[PDB]
């Protein structure tokens, strides 16, 4: 299963240096409800989760959160994809073929700072 | 003979679609009330426009439903039918005149009293969203002027004037607008919250723009200037500033609509200092009294500033004085109220009773000063610091290698400052004049310096972006 995934079969030690790389095999029921942001072009220079909507599929699985990095979609590495290239690949993996979607993600570490309140 | 009330009969002859060719052969006027849905838009202009005629017929079934002239249900939202009526004209100009002629038609020779009372609510809602064209406007005015005895006719005429002046709305009527007119009340009052833990009810109209609203609050509060002040909407988690030229009801409606897509839809309207450029303590007594002290106090207590022990004892004794004035009966309560008197990070540096003894000594040095004088004395001491009037953000920076990963970012009149969170030392200040570009996402905030790039990991990029945009705009317009 997903607990039996080796990220070194897909990535070089330099590629996943310090990253916590996991495999998520999402169910494939209705809407994926997972938004992306970034792209190779962008300031962050990677594909990250911008929102996991409460409705389901990505939320129902629970393995993926806002800030996590999308590294591969159905075996195809998406690290140097643009935002439009990534969104197209994510939708095409969800709509076209299979009974599941295979997402390789770099799990974002806990926020070591107050990222909620602002005093004006 | 007394003149009958004005109808769209004469207007219809030139601007309504002609009657079907079979009409004359047949030995229920287009400009008069029906219970029969339209199959084609009223206006001759929409004849060719298939997509627009379609939307005009959908909005008319919503006008029928609202007025009880078409079956519906015990509808969930008070604004479910009114959104269907106005979403069309708000997204397309040709549909704006269709909205008026449809409503006016349904108010012309309407036998049903329940129906006619509901159509009036719709015309009142319409007059606060957008005016009719220059061609139609006189007819709408003559329609209203000949029906002065109807309780909403003079208000619709008044709203028309405000709609011609302020321009058109972008979002359908808010639930407070719909509930007000259904409750037979044309005046709306909205609560506004201030940093001094008080609130007040201010009158709001459909045409109210955040700038006018801000000016009425400023006038009320006897402020010397409304410059740097702004409305803020606190909904769910989010706290957004309201753009100066935005319609108050459009901002709230859109923000609540947006929150509803990702989901209690309860909001709070705040008035606060946003930009601190022109702020000088002593200049404006009410601005200092209500806003400046109360806004700078929690920033200070979070430990965002670099201060000496002499200053924390002085400010501690000054806070006590704002809270209890000359009363010394809350002196033994200083250990219990330390989180309210001393910055978070320094509390552990000294025992609760050593703080109590030091604060009690400094208070007696502040003579017989009032709660108000104490607010100014606190402000004047902190105005000496380069971090006064800042917006502080805790971020994870990914671009600077000599700087810590966790940074404290202060956005104030001097630009963007990167502060060491531990020492409270300013590592660098990037003036607004040296900031060439910026962007934000849900997980970041980026700034380009010159022809140097800074990437911050944050969920507050939207706020930072707004502040950077507002400060740079303020300066750029001041340079004219």
């Amino acid at each position: 299963y997903e607990e039996g995934f080796d990220p070194y079969s897909m990535f070089t030690p330099e590629q996943i240096m310090g990253k916590d790389v996991r495999l998520l095999r999402i169910k494939k029921e209705g809407s994926l409800d997972l938004a992306l942001e970034g792209g190779v072009d962008s300031p962050i220079g990677k594909v990250v989760v911008s929102a996991v909507y409460e409705r389901g599929a990505a939320e129902r699985h629970g393995g993926i959160v806002k800030g996590d990095e999308i590294m591969a979609i159905n075996g195809k590495i998406v690290t140097d994809y643009t935002l439009a290239e990534a969104d197209a690949a994510l939708q095409k993996a969800w709509n076209q073929g299979g009974d599941w979607i295979d997402l390789v993600v770099a799990v974002c570490p806990p926020k070591e700072y107050d990222d909620e309140l602002t005093f004006f | 003979v007394r003149a009958k009330p004005y109808t769209l009969e004469e207007f219809s002859y030139d601007y309504f679609r002609p009657p079907p060719k079979h009409t004359l052969s047949r030995v229920d006027r287009l400009w008069s009330h029906t219970r029969e849905p339209l199959k084609q838009a009223l206006l001759k202009k929409l004849l060719g426009s298939e997509e627009l005629s379609q939307e005009a017929c959908l909005a008319f079934i919503a006008v029928l439903k609202y007025m009880g002239d078409y079956p519906s249900k015990r509808t969930r939202s008070v604004n479910e039918l009114t959104d269907q009526i106005f979403e069309g004209p708000l997204k397309a100009e040709p549909l704006k005149d269709e909205a008026y002629v449809q409503i006016l038609k349904q108010l012309t020779d309407n036998h049903i009293r329940y129906s006619e009372e509901r159509g009036w609510e719709l015309l009142w809602l319409c007059t606060g969203l957008f005016p009719p064209s220059n061609i139609l406007l006189p007819h709408v005015q003559r329609f209203l002027q000949s029906r002065k005895h109807c309780p909403l006719a003079i208000d619709c005429l008044q709203r028309l004037q405000k709609a011609l002046r302020n321009g058109s709305r972008k979002y359908p009527p808010h639930l407070v607008e719909v509930e007000a007119i259904q409750h037979k009340t044309t005046q709306i009052f909205h609560k506004v919250y201030f940093p001094d833990d008080t609130d007040e009810a201010f009158e709001v109209e459909s045409s109210t723009k955040a700038k006018d609203f801000c000016q009425n609050i400023a006038t009320r509060l006897l402020l010397k200037s409304s410059e740097g002040f702004s409305l803020f909407v606190k909904i769910a988690d989010k706290v957004l500033s309201v753009p100066e030229n935005d319609f108050f009801f459009d901002f709230v409606r859109h923000l609540t609509d947006w929150i509803k897509k990702a989901r209690s839809l309860t909001y709070q309207v705040f008035f606060m200092k946003k930009l601190w450029t022109t702020t000088v303590p002593g200049k404006d007594p009410m601005a200092d009294s209500i806003f400046h002290y109360y806004q700078e106090l929690p920033k200070y207590l979070r430990g965002y500033h670099k201060c000496t022990r002499e200053e924390v004892l002085q400010l501690g004794a000054l806070i006590y004085r704002v809270k209890f004035e000359e009363d010394k009966s809350y002196f033994p309560s200083i250990p219990k109220l330390l989180r309210e008197l001393v910055p978070q990070d320094l509390i552990r540096q000294v025992s609760p009773d050593d703080w109590k003894r030091s604060i009690v000594a400094y208070f007696n040095k502040h003579a017989g000063k009032s709660k108000e004088e104490a607010k100014l004395a606190f402000l004047k001491l902190i105005f000496k610091w380069p971090t006064f009037g800042s917006a502080f953000f805790e971020v994870k920076q990914t671009t600077e290698p000599n700087f810590p990963e966790i940074l404290l970012i202060a956005i104030n009149k001097y630009g963007v400052s990167l502060i060491d969170p531990k020492t409270k030392d300013i590592l660098t200040t990037h003036p607004f004049t040296k900031i060439s570009n910026w962007s934000s996402g849900n997980t970041y905030f980026h700034i380009t310096i010159g022809n140097s790039k800074l990437l911050c990991e944050t969920s507050l990029g939207y706020k930072m972006d707004d502040l950077l945009t507002s400060y740079i705009s303020q300066m750029l317009t001041a340079m004219s």
